[PDB]
């Protein structure tokens, strides 16, 4: 759920 | 505590130097990603747990672009300007069948934002009251972000007064904004979600995760 | 100028001392009665040419009923209190279909309005705020509703800071409860207009005029 | 249109 967010917040 | 103007200003100048409705829709799409760095920037945000960050931007993505479009737009005659560098004007709205909600924003938004000359110091922090929204369901803890929501209007409202002297109201002024844009988002929600339902006018996949559950 | 919060106290002491729904619109249909003699009571609300007296009330009287029974509602466990008298907890509305919203009433206004004691002066203030709603379309003079909007926050501020010196953020505090008012007031809208699209729960005359065109 | 709200007004 939320891949892309998840991912760019982590970077 | 520790909510300086100083760092909300550079966030703002850090991420921003034939149908309306697909071209309004790339645009959001693509300021999705910006909208992250955005928050990444503002003080404290990238120190809450990566779950209620999550929940912030996906309950307030909608206002935090409109705002932010609409400030942009405060030189544009009748019309917005869009991140990619098109304009839209009213009349090319309405004949996409927007002309409702196009107008609300160019009456309640960018024509009071340019009438009280909203600079980007303000701008910025209004957009980090809405980014954190102690309402936001799911939040492992709505205290700290109620607290953090605090330090922003206190550093604005400091901003205020000091900055505009002769306008002891332009604070709450500034503050009573904040209903309109809550209802326009709303409203640009909706229209979202039939585009979706139609079929019709393409949507990016950042901007389609946001339509996603919850 | 000419906005003494004492009136506005008083409008606001004079005009108050089995499915859940039902009994909540006839509450509502019972107090639309009510908000009229209060808006009356309002400095400067009835010198307004009637047509934006109409066009204020039709635009924030569900806005303004959620904030008084919200309010009058504090002292209650888990539930609303209705001006009929009657009371409706919280599993009855989630029984009866409209929990969601229910529960959003219970969180962003009535817990909050308790936690940092929400008084009747503020109360009165917030309500003729957004009775002064500039926004509303088909205003003959915006501006003249814009000024009796400014002479009510300002005299708000007043009273904070002055009543509760040791919170500064007071003032904004109440403020940033109007947009949460917004939400929850288009979403009550939005069910009312199920129920009578339905055909089931009894809508009175008053209410069922406030769902008419417009 | 608006009959009630208007009479409830104008006394
Ligand atoms: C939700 C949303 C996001 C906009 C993002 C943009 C266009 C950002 C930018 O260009 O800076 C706005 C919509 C979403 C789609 C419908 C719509 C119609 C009219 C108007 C004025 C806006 C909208
Ligand atoms: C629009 C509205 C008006 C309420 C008026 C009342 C009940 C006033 C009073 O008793 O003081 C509220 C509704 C309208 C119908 C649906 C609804 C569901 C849940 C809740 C918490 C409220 C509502």
């Amino acid at each position: 759920k939320h891949k892309i967010l998840h991912r760019l917040l982590q970077d | 505590e520790d909510m300086p103007v100083e760092r909300i200003l550079e966030a703002e100048l850090a991420v921003e130097p034939n149908d309306p409705v697909t071209n309004i829709c790339q645009a959001a799409d693509k300021q999705l990603f910006t909208l992250v760095e955005w928050a990444k920037r503002i003080p404290h945000f990238s120190e809450l747990p990566l779950d209620d960050q999550v929940i912030l931007l996906r309950a307030g993505w909608n206002e935090l672009l409109i705002a932010s479009f609409s400030h942009r737009s405060i030189a544009v005659k009748d019309g917005i300007l869009l991140a990619t560098g098109l304009h839209v004007h009213r009349n090319s709205a309405h004949s996409a069948g927007v002309g409702a909600i196009f107008d609300r924003v160019l009456t309640e938004l960018v024509s009071k934002m340019r009438d009280m000359q909203m600079d980007k110091t303000e701008l910025g922090c209004l957009r980090a009251i809405v980014l954190f929204n102690p309402d936001s369901k799911g939040l492992s803890n709505p205290a700290e972000v109620e607290a953090l929501r605090e330090k922003v209007y206190a550093s604005l409202e400091a901003y205020c007064k000091h900055k505009y002297p002769e306008q002891p109201g332009r604070f709450a002024k500034l503050l009573l904004r904040l209903p309109a844009l809550r209802s326009i988002g709303l409203k640009c929600l909706e229209h979202l979600f039939f585009f979706k339902l139609i079929g019709d006018t393409p949507i990016d996949t950042f901007l389609m995760e946001m339509l996603e559950a919850p």
